[PDB]
């Protein structure tokens, strides 16, 4: 295909989590949540993440309970069977900005902002694609590109014309840890956070894999010793032939 | 007389896993059989476990897979293990069929295990495919559409069959629930056939890499091959571990993490790495019915190797020309694999067609010719 | 009677063909016969019997 | 303990001549009336007590228990039920 | 248990559908629907029945479309993603009187009127129980029975005290076919209708069973001829023993 | 040599269904084995079909069964056939175990098929139960609760196992989905064991109603028993038809057409007709652990028949006293069945206990004693 139609392939950034023994940087996850909450959540849902999922990853139990308790969720009907709301609990899912797809499209000049819970797994490139996309809006589209109405030029998005405008600008978030909130810093943080969102088991998975690699390596070494040992009578077998 | 020989039940186990007389010189390519057995056991364990957590209803299926990933303890492991082992199953089964084609395991007296094997290969494709569909991501839904429409190739009734398979006018809830039923079932059928091809093989015994009789020199299946099979078990688990724990999504398509939307087909349609060779075959042929026939024929044509190999010598260890032909055939099968995943564009359209012709000409032309000529070269060359 | 045996029964191909063609005839006639019988024993009961009012 | 055709593991047989006729040559229902009436009566009579004795006893036991249970939950059976609990 | 705690067992009424070869009387089904619609539907849902299920059983396609089209059902949201209602179609389910259990209980002095789609299968006695119950409210409870508040005495209901009051009275329905709407007539019709609701395949089932009984009988007769025929060499075998 | 004998695969089929030498005098009680095979085939066909339509999620399960009844073409048939055949499976399996106990099929040399059979009987109970739960009606949910709490009897770890089998604090969605997985699986395990007990039997061959050797007079399995087994196939299908088409709910509990409400259990708790005998046993014993042990022991105690039958003669055809004892044992097992479905009230509480003691005393006291005495009566009586 044309380069345009593919999208530019994102650079491979050296994420903290790249590397067989490397976890996410949880400080970055926390910062990235704050970017999601203050920028992306206006348009994008994170439906597959519950408040409890943040606990002991980015936030303490108490901070996440505070986030849940600020919201109202549908309770069971009252005793007259009238609908009720309750304050959120940790088992509740982070609520979306829009009640349905149609409302989402209405607010976005027809384009549907995807759920971000899985977006790091759902696109070639993963974290790198999210970081490249968020930071990759040129001030001017390359000469000759005709954007469809309500599209913005972003080379990383296939086709070039993405319905999402540039949204990260220096100091749209004020980080609570005093980190300078530059476009690149916020994109890295939110990209990390979203990658965690997509694969939250990541840290545990790599640790168990480390233990497995070690055990399985040792067992493979020993199994080869044992095989050679048991086979040595056959390998070492010698014949004397006296034709009868 | 030893209990293991006396007792009817133990005696059947004994005959397969303990006293079974094997040739003494089987090399590491004889290990794929037991790896496929291990894959099949892993798939049953992880599969039945996922079935305890997965919900077949289309409104819930994709979400139940996310719930498995996120909420079920070790669900991530079980899911990725199941998905990755499906890939390893195909590496091993191509390796195993590779071994069989290279060493002439399909020749008499082993045509029966070979032919049953060809059916196992088809069942594996259908099993792994039906399993792909259960995620009900974007690739899943489209995959379902495509495969059920391969029956549309069948004229007249064909189109009605498609609707009957879907249980609807399109792939939807009915289809997904029936794929769940059959994906759970198909592996047990496949384990029956796997067992049957071993029972068929037990008359002749394993071939060996020299292709000579091994009746002169046999070795008990255990301890020798039991311990030999452990080496590959651990080597397999090392590779399994690297995928499952470190890169669980390397073998996957991103698009399957998008829930199924029947209104849009991903611009980049590319099936599982293991179906790619036959997908390229299907893409190559421009006719609907042609494309389907060719794709199925690419598997069914293996059934004729017993006929078209005219060699008086079993397998390729000693046949330089056949080994070269086999090398080109294998590389062409890998090229088809590669062409399965490029865009349908020049110049790969013509290339894919040439590779498709070469694939079929190996069975229909080259193997019969080369095998005939090498017969003559052995006789003349040794006089 | 020998003739009937020779034609329809002696060759198994012919016998099985005869059994399947008889099964076809039986299947079609049995269906029709039970349909009529079922309508007679449940006369005035079934939707087809009150449908005419609407 | 059982072999297969040819070596079934019968003690050697000698001196038994067995004769039968073709299924086509025999009337399959010959003497069916006689058998259905007289033979089945014979076989039923001979086994009757083995069924009748336990069925009649356990039907009696069930009958007594079900009648007592019914009676305990009447007004008349109030006192006997109070003792049972 | 005491008789009270069990409930009186209902009489076995000679329903049209009793009998191996007997269908429902569809005229009765239609009349019974009219009883459900005009009496029971106030309190009881029939959630498992769709309008299309009445078609060609009790009503023509047109009459059932008319019933569906009188109601409003939830449509897909409009283009701004605002909720919408549409007129009912034949695939829609007959809607319940109450939005939830709690609203149902609120309207029924705490008691929950069960869904009636399955009630004929869900109670020992089936049609007979429904008919016995609906017609079995005595004018006066047997002397000595103390009813819990908001309970009505009905001997057929276990415990005796049912939260459903007597509801069928002569002429609460005006049948469209001019049948005298007596308590017994309405109870018989609605009981029949509910039995159909629980087992709508009833008519087809019994017809296929008739065909099966006939085929399977013939095959059983023939299989016995064939068995006797094939076994006759063995049964007819005779021995001559000459001790060696 | 005949193909059916030459070819390894055909030869295995041949040895089971065609050339298999059977005694010539097996009576109609030898037909239950094939009916259980037919039930197992019906259950697999209808079961896999229901699995194509059923949704395992607790929010949808009961409704999916109603959808099967109402919307799926012939769904009513498939559902009732599956449910009713589960009842027929138990009639046939009690008949088959009855036959085996009466004719001493459990004695040497058939202790192995008998003992494998006892496990098939346990697996059938667990399969049929797990299948009962999938409807997720009132009885379904309560049955789940009780069966999953039988492990609470196991001290210390017990309570935790219960929670582990529920995957929750109560029976809920998790439980229902894992019961679906296992109910689908268990029948294939059961078919393996059914096959194994035949393979174990193939060493000794079938017993016969005289209990003498049949080595003197054998008949090929086909055509004789093939055609004999059709009579019962058609007699079974006649009974099947009467239930499935004419009275599909006679063998069912009304309460299972009420969706599962974890807040109430029905006042009239009565399990499936076939579990009733063991349920009465469980009710009889007033201890938790006691009640559970007794109920399981009522099945496991069949394993000791090979030991406690001290007869020198195989089976009961020729033993008037043993036949009477067997008659009382069978009638007592039916009485237990009956007591399983009355209310837990006087006088049936004491009666149920007496029947429970009689059930166990048959294996532990009466059979050993009667069989000893009849040995002596045969010897003295024939001098
Ligand atoms: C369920 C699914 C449906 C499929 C049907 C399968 C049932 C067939 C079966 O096994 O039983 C038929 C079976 C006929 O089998 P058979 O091979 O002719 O003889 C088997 C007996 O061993 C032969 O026993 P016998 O020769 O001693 O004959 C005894 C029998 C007479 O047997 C008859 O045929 C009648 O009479 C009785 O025992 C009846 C008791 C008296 C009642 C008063 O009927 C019985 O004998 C039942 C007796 C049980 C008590
Ligand atoms: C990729 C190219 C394949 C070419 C292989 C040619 C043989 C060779 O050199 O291999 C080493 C060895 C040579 O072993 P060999 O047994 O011929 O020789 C041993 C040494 N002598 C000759 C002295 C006895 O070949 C194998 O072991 C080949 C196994 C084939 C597996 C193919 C898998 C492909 C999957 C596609 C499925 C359709
Ligand atoms: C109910 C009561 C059972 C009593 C049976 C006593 C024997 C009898 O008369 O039966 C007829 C026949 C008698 O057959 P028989 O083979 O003993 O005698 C044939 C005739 N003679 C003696 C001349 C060779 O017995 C059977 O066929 C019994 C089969 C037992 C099946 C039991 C099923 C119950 C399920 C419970 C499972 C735990
Ligand atoms: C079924 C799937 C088969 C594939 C197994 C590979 C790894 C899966 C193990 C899970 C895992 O992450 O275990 C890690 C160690 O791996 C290991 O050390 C496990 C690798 C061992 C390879 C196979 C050896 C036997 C396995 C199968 C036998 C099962 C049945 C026999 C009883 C670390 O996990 P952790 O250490 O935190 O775990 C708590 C105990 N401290
Ligand atoms: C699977 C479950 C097995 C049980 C079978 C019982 C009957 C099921 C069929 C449905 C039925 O009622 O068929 C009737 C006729 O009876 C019949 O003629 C059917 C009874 C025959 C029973 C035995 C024959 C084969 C059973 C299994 C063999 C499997 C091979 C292929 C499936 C109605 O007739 P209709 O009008 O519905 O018929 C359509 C064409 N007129
Ligand atoms: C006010 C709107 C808006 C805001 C703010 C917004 N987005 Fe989006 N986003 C969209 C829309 C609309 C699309 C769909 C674009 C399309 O498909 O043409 C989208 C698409 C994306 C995509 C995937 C594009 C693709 O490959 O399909 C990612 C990833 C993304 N957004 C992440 C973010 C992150 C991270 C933020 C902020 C940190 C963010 N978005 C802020 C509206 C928004
Ligand atoms: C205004 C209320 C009301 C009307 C009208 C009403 N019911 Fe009910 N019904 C109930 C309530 C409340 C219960 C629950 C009683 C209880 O469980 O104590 C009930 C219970 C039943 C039951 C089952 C009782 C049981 O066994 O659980 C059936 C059957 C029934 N109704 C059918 C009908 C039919 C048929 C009609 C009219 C043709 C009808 N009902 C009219 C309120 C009503
Ligand atoms: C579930 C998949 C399969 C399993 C578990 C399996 C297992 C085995 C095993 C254990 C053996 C004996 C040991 C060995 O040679 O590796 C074997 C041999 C064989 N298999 Fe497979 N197999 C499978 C699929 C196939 C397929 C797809 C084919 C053919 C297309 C095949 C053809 C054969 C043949 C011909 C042999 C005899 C080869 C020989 O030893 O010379 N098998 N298989
Ligand atoms: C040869 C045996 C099997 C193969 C080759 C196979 C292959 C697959 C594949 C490729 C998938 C898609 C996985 C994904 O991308 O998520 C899958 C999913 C699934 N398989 Fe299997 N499978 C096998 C056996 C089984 C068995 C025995 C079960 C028992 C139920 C099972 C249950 C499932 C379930 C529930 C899913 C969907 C959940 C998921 O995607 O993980 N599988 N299977
Ligand atoms: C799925 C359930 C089962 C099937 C399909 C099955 C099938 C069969 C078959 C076909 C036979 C040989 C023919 C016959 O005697 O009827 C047989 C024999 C036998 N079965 Fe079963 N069976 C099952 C369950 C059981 C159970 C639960 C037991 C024991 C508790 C049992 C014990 C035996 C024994 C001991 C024999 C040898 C009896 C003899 O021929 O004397 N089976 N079974
Ligand atoms: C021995 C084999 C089997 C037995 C004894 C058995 C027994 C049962 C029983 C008693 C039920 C409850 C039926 C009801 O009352 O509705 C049931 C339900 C079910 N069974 Fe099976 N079953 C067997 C095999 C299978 C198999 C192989 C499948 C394959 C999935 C299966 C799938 C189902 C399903 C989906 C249900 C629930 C839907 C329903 O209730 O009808 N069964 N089974
Ligand atoms: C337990 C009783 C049932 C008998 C079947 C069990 C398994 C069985 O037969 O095991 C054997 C170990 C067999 N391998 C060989 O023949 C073998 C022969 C020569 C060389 C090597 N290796 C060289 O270095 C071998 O590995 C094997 O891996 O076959 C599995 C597939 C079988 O499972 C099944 O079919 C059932 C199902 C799980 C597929
Ligand atoms: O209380 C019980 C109960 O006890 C069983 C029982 C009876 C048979 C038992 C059983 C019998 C034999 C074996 Cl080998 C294992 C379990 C299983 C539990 C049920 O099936 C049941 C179903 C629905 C509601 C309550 C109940």
């Amino acid at each position: 295909m044309t380069a345009a139609e593919h999208g530019l392939h994102p650079a491979e950034y050296p994420w903290p989590q790249n590397g067989m023994l490397s976890t996410f940087d949880h400080a970055s996850l926390r910062r990235g949540y704050q970017v999601y909450k203050e920028v992306c959540a206006a348009c994008h849902s994170l439906d597959r993440i519950a408040w409890r999922n943040l606990v002991g990853v980015t936030h303490t139990t108490d901070e996440a309970k505070a986030f849940a308790e600020e919201l109202e969720y549908d309770d069971e009907p009252d005793d007259e069977g009238n609908p009720r709301k309750r304050p959120g609990k940790l088992a509740d899912y982070i609520p979306g900005p829009y009640p349905n797809e149609q409302a989402a499209r209405a607010a976005n000049q027809g384009a549907l902002p995807p759920d971000l819970s899985l977006i790091a797994k759902a696109r070639h490139g993963g974290a790198d694609y999210i970081f490249a996309l968020l930071t990759g809006y040129p001030d001017e589209p390359p000469a000759g590109v005709v954007l469809a109405p309500g599209m913005n030029y972003n080379p990383y998005f296939p086709g070039g014309g993405i319905g999402m405008a540039r949204t990260l600008f220096d100091g749209v978030v004020e980080y609570e840890d005093g980190t300078p909130a530059t476009t690149s810093q916020m994109a890295k943080d939110v990209a990390a956070f979203l990658t965690w969102a997509a694969e939250p088991e990541h840290d545990e998975r790599k640790k168990l894999g480390l233990k497995a690699i070690i055990v399985i390596s040792a067992m493979l070494g020993l199994s080869v010793y044992i095989k050679k040992f048991k086979w040595s009578p056959i390998k070492n077998r010698k014949f004397i032939y006296n034709p009868p | 007389m030893a209990l293991r020989k006396k007792n009817s039940l133990l005696n059947m186990a004994n005959s397969y896993v303990l006293d079974s007389p094997q040739p003494s010189n089987l090399n590491y390519f004889w290990n794929f059989g037991s790896l496929l057995a291990l894959c099949l056991v892993i798939q049953l364990a992880t599969g039945i476990t996922l079935a305890m957590h997965y919900t077949s209803h289309a409104s819930l299926a994709f979400d139940s897979v996310e719930h498995i990933m996120r909420d079920v303890n070790f669900g991530w492991f079980i899911r990725y293990a199941h998905a990755n082992t499906a890939s390893f199953f195909f590496i091993c089964i191509y390796a195993h069929m590779g071994r069989n084609i290279y060493y002439g395991s399909y020749k008499t007296p082993r045509v029966l295990p070979w032919s049953i094997g060809v059916i196992i290969f088809l069942l594996l494709i259908i099993t792994a495919f039906m399993g792909y569909v259960l995620v009900f991501g974007q690739m899943s839904l489209w995959g379902a559409t495509v495969i059920c429409n391969l029956v549309s190739a069948i004229p007249w009734l064909g189109e009605d069959i498609v609707h009957f398979l879907w249980g609807g006018f399109s792939v939807g809830n009915p289809t997904l629930q029936r794929f769940f039923a059959l994906h759970y079932l198909m592996p047990f059928v496949l384990a029956v056939f796997a067992l049957l091809h071993l029972i068929a093989l037990h008359t002749a015994g394993s071939s060996n890499p020299l292709g000579i009789t091994s009746n002169v020199d046999k070795l008990s299946m255990h301890p020798y091959y039991s311990f030999k099979d452990l080496i590959t078990v651990f080597a397999f688990l090392l590779m399994f571990t690297l995928f499952v724990f470190f890169s669980p999504d390397k073998l996957g398509h991103p698009d399957n993490y998008i829930p199924a939307n029947p209104m849009v087909t991903p611009a980049s349609i590319v099936p599982e790495w293991y179906l790619l060779p036959f997908y390229a075959i299907l893409r190559a042929i421009p006719d609907k019915l042609g494309g389907v026939i060719a794709m199925v024929a690419a598997i069914l044509i293996l059934l004729i190797l017993p006929i078209v190999d005219r060699s008086i010598i079993r397998g390729n260890a000693f046949k330089p020309i056949s080994k070269l032909l086999f090398g080109f055939f294998i590389c062409n099968f890998l090229l088809l694999g590669v062409l399965g995943q490029v865009h349908i564009e020049p110049p790969f359209i013509v290339l894919g067609q040439i590779c498709t012709i070469f694939y079929f000409s190996y069975f229909l032309i080259l193997l019969p010719m080369v095998s005939t000529i090498e017969n003559i070269f052995f006789y003349i060359g040794s006089l | 009677a020998t003739t009937f045996y020779n034609v329809f029964v002696k060759r198994n191909s012919a016998f099985v063909a005869t059994i399947l063609a008889s099964a076809f005839v039986f299947d079609m006639t049995f269906e029709t016969a039970i349909d009529n019988f079922w309508d007679r024993i449940n006369a005035g009961k079934q939707w087809k019997d009150i449908r005419h009012k609407y | 303990y059982m072999g297969w055709w040819g070596h079934m593991g019968s003690p050697p047989q000698k001196g038994i001549a067995g004769y039968t006729i073709s299924p086509f040559a025999a009337r399959p229902f010959a003497g069916v009336v006689h058998a259905a009436i007289f033979n089945t009566f014979r076989r039923t009579k001979n086994q009757a007590l083995f069924v009748i004795l336990p069925v009649s006893f356990f039907y009696y036991v069930w009958t007594q228990a079900s009648e007592k249970n019914e009676w305990l939950y009447t007004k008349a059976g109030r006192h006997e039920l109070a003792k049972a609990l």
